RNA sequence: GUGGGGUAACGGCCCACCAAGCCGAAGAUCGGUACGGGCCGUGAGAGCGGGAGCCCGGAGAUGGACACUGAGACACGGGUCCA
RNA sequence: AGUGGUGGCCACUAUUAUUGGGCCUAAAGCGGCCGUAGCCGGGCCCGUAAGUCCCUGGCGAAAUCCCACGGCUCAACCGUGGG
């Protein structure tokens, strides 16, 4: 049975990119996915991505830029603060700053750089390099 | 030689604190007798009413700190100064 | 185990509001019973023998405690244990040398030294209000003192109100109440040794005290406790505050 | 109707023990506390059930953990299972309880 | 000794040893069990912080009093009833809450003898 | 398939696995129960001071061939009899028939017989308060 | 409580290329013990654990400290006056050796050769502000430097003893 | 729980009655082990291990038991009893 | 002016695996299925705001620890100040 639409997401996104495909379709779509979809894209990790109103619960179309290395939801949505968030960067990221995290703010999903500057925690939702 | 930096008064106690410097490059090291005879010429001081605790001459060190006392009347060491440094001046057998 | 009181304190485990060093010896003087708290006061002999010098040895602190040339409140104490407490006033008539004792931003008590027009008020904060048979009110204020009133001016004071307290002689001279906008002086909490006016008294009920709202000289905002703020002046402080 | 200072309007009908926060000799003081009536078949007596998380260093996961609470229940409002307490700090009343009810936000049917 | 010290079982029955002995302030003391004679004899007992309790064992007087408000030292004949406990009302012991015979009829005694050292009551 | 619980709220589990497991070690159960602290013979003693009873050797294990000198030991603290190496060459001369001497574990593997010769446990340092090693060297004396 | 020890011994004592380059500068600035060479080793590295520290925090008391470690570097003469917090990770162990007092009074030339100079030291005859110190170790500020002469009480702050002429004369050679 | 006792003081701490409650598989009870903490050792850290050495809190005078006197004790250089 | 042997503890070890291990053939999936507690659970809207997050008042003693300065040649050690 599914559990969780957002890693199932990004498996299949990482999964349809190793081999190297165009358009990728997520059958599970929902709000937060979207929600998800606007912070990455903002940094030009995707192309253009897009809701189809399927009748059931929606699909979610992407084009693949081939930027992306590994994109993954960390499932147990650690609650991180602000001063102590480099100690998570070691965690999911190859460098100093390579890549992004998505945290869920009292503010909404948006990019973990962002977050640093407007000084809000949150808990972790997913990360991308 | 022997120069002063600190020369303070304390009237509740009506006695006079001396905070010197003895200069000593070379020489052994001064004895009590010779700077208790050297200060009370030039700060004009009675003698008996005159007393030194330490002298500490530092390592490597040709400039050695000194501290005396200086007080009025005869029975103001009798009654609050201790009793050594009446014995290591001589003013008590 | 223990069995009854104590009569002796480690140097180590001394109050941190006084300027001692700490790993110097072993012992401490212990603060007798008196105005203040213990987190309030200090012992007259460390105020003596450090603060001012005089006495190299605890010994001859004692000696001059006992001549009472010191003048504590106008009052000659020759015990070497007294506690001193804030905005007491320690007078040496000889020196003709005045303080107050004040709160550090560290939190740590220090002398601000006075002229002696300012050296017979000290203001008292009312602790308590209660009253004695015969309808006598009685005062508590915060330093522990007690004075009597009786029933009809009782609408003249409330908790927390300040007191210019003419202690040379027990005379009162202004009462300065607890409202907005009257000059606060800080003496405990984070915001110690902070000077503003009050802005917003924040009720709190289940046993929680008042939080009041004070505003710097230069409009910071801070909260602090209402116990921990003291009146000092209605508009402008009526005393030398650092 | 007097005065306890918590914002809670008091039972209806008032009752003769010297035990009754509103209409007895006892006062209120204190921790405060909301929890769930889960037993209460000894007389003016109640064992009330509160469920929270508790935070581990080494796995930072979650335990939940209970606390049980034996609260004075005065008969102005007569406990049962099922019902939402809230429960304040007392005096030593016995040997377990030190707590007594002092509203009831939802009653069983609830 | 009367130790009024904790009890020796947990809540859930667990049996608890004692990891100290027992303190000098958490003994108890010896019930009065007061009792009706033609006099009054009291006990002036030193206490903790040097206080002083005054404690009653031979009663022959009792305060009392009416709904208005007045009191009268009148005799106790004898006890009818303690609800407290059976045995004290045949043994002529009076406590708090007790029913006494007196000349002027039933009294309902308010006082603690074994602590106040008075008898007071009201008429019923 | 995935190791579990990975759960939010499964701490509960998630640290009872663990120390269930932890006893599946070796070396932690030999610590926590001080098993070593109760078969010991020298009680946690890095030294005791014995009593000699009579000199055996023992031939090494192949293909390794010799003989290894040593000596029995009753232990004056408790009792117990436990065989004890002798080091140095010639050393079984200079140690006598009931003789006070210090005896201390030999450091092989886990602290088990060192190297080539089994069984033993445990070699002398000094004879009669007097240590072995200058002994064997010849700088002191026996008493 | 009990003090700990100031200075790191190396993972394994039998590193060929560790052990050579060790030894290269014992021969160079010829200090008693492997001790003082890995005293300084540590005193670097308590400067490179700071500022890998203190690069990565982003707070007030972070940058107050910041400045007040190059403020301390930059005393030491360690560091050029307009210094950053990027060039310390560069720095090398020479760069405290020739701060050793040893080496600064032979570069001073006051001695014909380290071992000299150390002795000159340790026997109470070197003066920095007409103070006395005997630790080769003690390590110079860049305020002190010009202080860096001949004790007044010793022999050899008479210009004529035997050796001090043949000092000045291998200062000129 | 009712109503009482003794306590400096509330409290089954204790007493007379009334009723069947209380705890336990999320670990009762029983047993093993052990003064708790600030801290200390190691480790890049997550962490593992320890709590004697300095300070705070807890407790004990050979094992046990008990009073008096004192504001403060069941009292190391006060007292009484058994072994 | 230390240096060796031995015993206890941490690392080496991702041989305790939360970070971070394996279970076809090397120790390691129970013969199978059902099912309670527990754990993990579909999409959208509204409310609540317990968790969650930001700000702020009181509070976690001293001692130890980090850093600057100053004093004892320096250091250790001590104080002043910030954490």
């Amino acid at each position: 049975t599914l559990l969780d639409p957002l890693a199932n997401a990004l498996s299949h996104i990482t999964n349809s990119e190793r081999v190297g495909k165009r358009e990728v379709y997520i059958k599970p779509a929902s709000k937060l996915i979207g929600e998800v979809l606007r912070v990455m894209q903002k940094y030009g990790y995707i192309g253009e991505f897009e809701f189809i109103d399927d009748g059931r619960a929606g699909v979610y179309r992407v084009q693949l830029l081939g930027r992306i290395n590994k994109a993954g939801a960390i499932k147990p949505r650690f609650p991180v603060k602000v001063s102590e968030f480099e100690k998570w960067e070691k965690r999911f990221l190859p460098a100093f700053e390579f890549g992004i995290l998505i945290v869920s703010t009292s503010q909404g999903v948006m990019s973990h750089k962002e977050a640093i500057e407007k000084g809000i925690g949150g808990r972790l939702i997913a990360y991308v390099y | 030689e022997i120069r002063i930096k600190e020369i303070k008064e304390n009237k509740l106690i009506g006695r006079k604190e001396i905070y010197f410097e003895i200069y000593h490059p070379g020489e052994p090291t001064p004895s009590r007798k010779d700077v208790k005879g050297k200060l009370v010429a030039m700060l004009d001081l009675n003698p008996e009413t005159t007393v030194i605790q330490y002298i500490r001459s530092y390592f490597g060190s040709y400039i050695s700190k000194g501290y005396a006392k200086a007080y009025d009347s005869k029975e103001r060491m009798l009654y609050i100064e201790p009793e050594y440094i009446l014995i290591r001046d001589g003013l008590i057998e | 185990a223990r069995k009854g009181p104590k009569r002796h304190l480690k140097r180590l485990a001394a109050p941190t509001s006084w300027y001692i060093e700490r790993k110097a010896y072993k012992w401490a003087v212990r603060p007798r019973p008196g105005p203040h708290n213990m987190r309030t006061s200090i012992p007259l002999l460390y105020i003596v023998r450090d603060y001012l010098g005089y006495a190299k040895t605890a010994r001859e602190a004692r000696k001059i405690l006992n001549e009472g040339k010191f003048l504590v409140d106008g009052r000659v104490r020759k015990d070497y244990k007294f506690p001193v407490g804030i905005m007491d006033v320690v007078s040496i008539p000889e020196t003709g040398e005045h303080y107050r004792v004040l709160p550090n931003r560290i939190g740590k008590l220090i002398l601000h030294p006075i002229s002696e027009d300012e050296a017979f008020i000290k203001p008292l904060r009312i602790r308590n209000k209660r009253m004695i048979k015969g309808a006598r009110v009685q005062l508590n204020f915060h330093d522990g003192t007690n004075h009597i009133v009786s029933i009809a001016e009782k609408d003249n004071y409330f908790t927390s109100y300040t007191v210019l307290m003419k202690v040379p002689e027990r005379e009162i001279l202004e009462v300065l109440p607890f409202e907005k906008g009257a000059y606060v002086f800080v003496t405990q909490g984070k915001n110690v040794a902070r000077k503003g006016r009050i802005v917003e008294i924040k009720r709190f009920p289940m046993g929680w005290p008042d939080v009041v709202t004070i505003e710097d000289e230069e409009g910071e905002l801070f909260d602090t406790l209402k116990e921990y703020a003291f009146v000092v002046g209605t508009d402008k402080p009526k005393i030398s505050l650092p | 109707m007097r005065d306890i200072g918590l914002r809670v309007q008091p039972p209806a009908e008032k009752c003769d023990d010297p035990k009754c926060p509103w209409h007895g000799n006892l006062k209120i003081h204190g921790r405060v506390f909301e929890g769930i009536v889960v037993s209460d078949k000894p007389r003016k007596t109640v064992t009330v059930e509160r469920q929270y998380y508790f935070y581990l260093n080494k796995y930072e996961r979650y335990e939940l953990r209970r606390s049980k609470i034996h609260a004075h229940n005065p008969p102005c409002i007569n406990a049962k299972v099922g019902d939402k307490v809230l429960i304040a700090e007392t005096r030593p009343l016995s040997k377990t309880k030190h707590f007594v009810v002092v509203a009831v936000l939802e009653r069983a049917e609830e | 000794a009367i130790w009024q010290g904790r009890s020796l079982k947990k809540p859930s029955g667990g049996r608890i040893v004692l990891a100290r002995k027992k303190r000098k302030r958490e003994l108890g003391r010896e019930p009065s069990n007061t009792r009706v004679a033609e006099q009054d004899k009291r006990k002036i007992i030193r206490t903790y912080g040097g206080n002083r309790k005054v404690r009653l064992t031979a009663a022959a007087y009792a305060n009392v009093f009416d709904k208005s408000g007045k009191g009268r030292k009148v005799r106790i004949i004898r006890v009818i009833e303690n609800p407290a406990n059976r045995q004290f009302a045949r043994r002529n012991i009076i406590t708090k809450g007790a029913i006494i015979e007196t000349e002027i009829g039933k009294a309902k005694v308010t006082s603690r003898p074994g602590q106040d050292g008075v008898v007071n009551a009201i008429l019923l | 398939g995935k190791k579990a619980p990975n759960g939010e709220f499964a701490g509960r589990k998630l640290k009872l696995k663990r120390k269930k497991f932890r006893w599946s070690d070796i070396r932690y159960k030999r610590r926590v129960l001080r098993l070593k602290e109760k078969s010991d013979p020298l009680e946690g003693a890095p030294q005791a001071r014995g009593i000699v009873l009579e000199k055996i050797a023992v031939e090494a294990k192949q293909p390794n061939s010799g003989m290894r000198k040593a000596v029995r030991v009753q232990l004056i603290k408790n009792g117990k009899v436990v065989t004890a190496f002798c080091p140095g060459d010639g050393a079984i001369k200079f140690i006598d028939e009931h003789d006070e001497v210090i005896i201390e574990g030999i450091g092989g593997p886990k602290g088990g017989s060192m190297g080539d010769i089994p069984g033993i446990r445990y070699k002398v340092v000094k004879v009669n308060r007097v240590s072995l090693k200058e002994l064997v060297k010849g700088r002191k004396e026996k008493p | 409580k009990r003090q700990r020890k100031k200075y790191e011994t190396p993972p394994h004592p039998w590193i060929k290329e560790r052990l050579d380059r060790e030894r290269v500068l014992m021969d160079k600035y010829e200090l008693k013990n492997k001790k003082e060479l890995w005293k300084h080793e540590t005193q670097l590295k308590n400067f490179r654990r700071r500022a890998r520290r203190l690069l990565a925090a982003r707070g007030k008391q972070a940058e107050i400290e910041r400045e007040q470690l190059l403020a301390r570097l930059k005393r030491l003469g360690l560091l050029p006056e307009d210094a950053v917090l990027d060039d310390v990770l560069s720095l090398t162990i020479e760069d405290i050796l020739e701060r050793r007092l040893q080496t600064i009074v032979y570069k001073k030339g006051l001695a014909r050769t380290m071992r000299q100079a150390r002795q000159l030291i340790v026997h109470g005859h070197i003066e920095v502000n007409g103070q006395i110190i005997r630790s080769p170790s003690y390590l110079v500020l860049k305020e002190e430097e010009d202080t860096i002469t001949y004790a007044r009480t010793s022999p050899f702050a008479n210009p004529q003893h035997p050796e001090r002429m043949m000092i000045e004369k291998a200062k000129q050679g």
